[PDB]
C-alpha cells in the first residue's frame, strides 16, 4: 500500500510538474487538484498536525494493547499449566 | 496553508475579511449552506473551526507548492514504511 | 561539600526565603560566598529576600513528544505477539 | 401499643377457628392484619388488599360501620400512590353502592389518590383535613407520600438539562443545605440520581459516564484461576514425592 500508493504519487507529481514544462493541455481541468484537495483533509505534513489526534492516537491503541496483555496472560495459563500437567503424567510415570 | 491550523480565530477573519465581530456569524455560517466549508464555529472563544475545503483553479506556484507538501507525504511515509518492511520481514518469511 | 549543598538542597523547590534566614545557615556576616551564590545560582538576587522565579522552576509540561515513542513501544510489542506466533 | 395489638391479634388467630363458623372473624382479622402488619410497613399492596377483603366482608352490615370503612381503605390509597387496584375497587358495582354524604367526600378522596399533583395535593390537603384526622397514623401516611412526591417533582426539574445551579433548583423546594442537598446526596447512595454537586460555585453536574465492563470480567476470573493452581499443587507434590 505504501509502494503502489506512493509510486503513482511520484509518477503523477512528476507529470504534473511536466505540465508547466510541456504537455499543456491537459489543464486538466479541473479534476486533478480537486480530489487532491479532498486528499488534503489531512496533509499530513510537519508535523502530522496530530495535536488533537495525539492523545487519540495511543487511545486507539489503548484496549488493543490491554487485551493483548490480558489474553496472553490467560492463554499462557491454558498453555503453560495444561502442558506441564500432561507432560509429567506421561514422563515420570513411565520411568 | 498546509494547516491544521484548522480552527481559525475571529480576529484573523476580522483582518482578512475585515468584518466586525457581530457579523462573523452570518459570514461563515452562510458559507456552510453554500458548501465551500462545512466547519462548525466555536463560539466560546469565538473561533471559527473549518472542515473539508473548497479547491479553486490552480497557479504555477501551486504546483511548486504542491511538490513541496505533496511529495513530502511520499518521502516521509515510504521512508518509515521501509522500517516496517525491514524489521517485520523476519517474522513473516 | 556541605557549603555547596545550601544551594542544591534548599531548592528546588521553595518560593522565597528571606535574606537573613539564609545567612543563619551560612554564618559569617556578609560573605562573598552568598555573593558568589547570587552569581552561580541565578535564580534571583532580590532586595532583603531571595526569589525562585520563574517559576518553581521551568514549569515542566513535561512534553507532548512521548506520544511518538509510545508508537515505538507498540512496534516491538506487536512483534513479540508475532514471535509466538 | 403495637405488641399489645398483635398479642390481641395473636389470640384471635386460634379464636376464629375455635367456634363453629366465625361467622365473621377471619375477615375482621384480615382487617386487623391490615393494621399491625401495616404498622410494620410490610407490603403496601397486601395491606391494601386486606381492606378489599374486609370490604367484601362488609356487605349487609351496619351502615355507620360501613360508611367509616371507606375512610380507611380509600385513604390507604393515598399512601400507596401505586396500588394498581384503583380502578378495580372503586369502579366496581360494589363500591359504587354508597351514595351517602360521608362517602361522597370519600369518593373524591379515592379520586384524590388518582390525582397526586402536589399543586392539587397541597390544595385539597386543607379540604380533606377532616378526613386527615381519621387517618390512623397521620404522619407516616403523608410522610412517605411527601418524601416520595418530593423527588417526583425533582426528577421533572433536573431532567431537561444536564447541569443545574444548586441554589435555584433547591429554591423551588425552598432550601438547600439543611435537608434537601443532604437528601439529594443520599440519592447518589440510593442510585436514583447519578451526578455530583459543587459546593463553592453552586452547580450540580450529572454524569452517568464511568462504566464497569471489561475489568471485573478479568480480575474476578483470575481470582478463580488461583483455585486452579492451588488445587493442582496437590497433584504436583503427590506425583513427585
Amino acid at each position: 500500500h505504501g509502494l503502489k500508493g506512493l509510486n503513482s504519487k511520484l509518477l503523477d507529481i512528476r507529470s504534473y510538474l511536466e505540465k508547466v514544462a510541456t504537455g499543456k493541455l491537459p489543464i486538466n481541468h479541473q479534476i486533478i487538484y480537486q480530489l487532491q484537495d479532498v486528499f488534503n483533509l489531512l496533509p499530513d505534513v510537519s508535523l502530522q498536525e496530530f495535536v488533537k489526534a495525539f492523545y487519540l492516537k495511543t487511545n486507539d491503541q489503548m484496549v488493543v494493547v490491554y487485551l493483548a496483555s490480558l489474553i496472553r496472560s490467560v492463554v499462557a495459563l491454558h498453555n503453560l499449566i495444561n502442558n506441564k500437567i500432561a507432560n509429567r503424567d506421561a514422563e515420570k510415570k513411565e520411568g | 496553508r498546509p494547516a491544521n491550523h484548522r480552527q481559525l480565530t475571529f480576529e484573523e477573519i476580522a483582518k482578512s475579511a475585515k468584518i466586525t465581530v457581530n457579523e462573523v456569524e452570518l459570514l461563515v455560517m452562510k458559507a456552510l449552506s453554500v458548501g465551500l466549508v462545512k466547519g462548525s464555529i466555536d463560539e466560546v472563544d469565538k473561533r471559527v473551526h473549518m472542515t473539508w475545503v473548497q479547491p479553486r483553479v490552480l497557479d504555477l506556484q501551486q504546483i511548486k507548492g504542491m511538490k513541496d507538501r505533496l511529495e513530502f507525504w511520499c518521502t516521509d511515509v515510504k521512508s518509515m514504511e521501509m522500517l516496517v518492511e525491514h524489521q517485520a520481514h523476519d517474522i513473516l518469511t | 561539600t556541605i557549603r555547596d549543598e545550601i544551594a542544591g538542597c534548599i531548592e528546588k523547590a521553595y518560593e522565597k526565603i528571606l535574606f537573613t534566614e539564609a545567612t543563619r545557615i551560612l554564618f559569617f556576616n556578609t560573605p562573598k560566598k552568598m555573593t558568589d551564590y547570587a552569581k552561580k545560582r541565578g535564580w534571583v538576587l532580590g532586595p532583603n529576600n531571595y526569589y525562585s522565579f520563574a517559576s518553581q522552576q521551568q514549569k515542566p509540561e513535561d512534553t507532548t513528544i512521548p506520544s511518538t515513542e509510545l508508537a515505538k513501544q507498540v512496534i516491538e510489542y506487536a512483534r513479540q505477539l508475532e514471535m509466538i506466533v | 401499643n403495637l405488641p399489645k395489638a398483635r398479642a390481641a391479634l395473636t389470640s384471635a388467630r386460634t379464636t376464629a377457628n375455635a367456634i363453629y363458623c366465625p361467622p365473621k372473624l377471619q375477615a375482621t382479622l384480615d382487617m386487623q392484619s391490615g393494621i399491625i402488619h401495616a404498622a410494620e410497613e410490610k407490603d403496601w399492596k397486601t395491606a391494601y388488599s386486606y381492606f378489599y377483603e374486609a370490604f367484601e366482608g362488609y356487605d349487609s352490615i351496619d351502615s355507620p360501620k360501613a360508611i367509616t370503612s371507606l375512610k380507611y381503605m380509600l385513604l390507604c390509597k393515598i399512601m400507596l400512590n401505586t396500588p394498581e387496584d384503583v380502578q378495580a375497587l372503586v369502579s366496581g358495582k360494589l363500591a359504587l353502592r354508597y351514595a351517602g354524604r360521608q362517602t361522597e367526600a370519600l369518593k373524591c378522596v379515592a379520586q384524590a389518590s388518582k390525582n397526586r399533583s402536589l399543586a392539587d395535593f397541597e390544595k385539597a390537603l386543607t379540604d380533606y383535613r377532616a378526613e386527615l384526622r381519621d387517618d390512623p397514623i397521620i404522619s407516616t401516611h403523608l410522610a412517605k407520600l411527601y418524601d416520595n412526591l418530593l423527588e417526583q417533582n425533582l426528577i421533572r426539574v433536573i431532567e431537561p438539562f444536564s447541569r443545574v445551579q444548586i441554589e435555584h433548583i433547591s429554591s423551588l423546594i425552598k432550601l438547600s443545605k439543611a435537608d434537601v442537598e443532604r437528601k439529594l446526596s443520599q440519592m447518589i447512595l440510593d442510585k436514583k440520581f447519578h451526578g455530583i454537586l459543587d459546593q463553592g460555585e453552586g452547580v450540580l453536574i450529572i454524569f452517568d459516564e464511568p462504566p464497569v465492563d471489561k475489568t471485573y470480567e478479568a480480575a474476578l476470573e483470575t481470582i478463580q484461576n488461583m483455585s486452579k493452581v492451588v488445587d493442582s499443587l496437590y497433584n504436583k507434590a503427590k506425583k513427585l514425592t
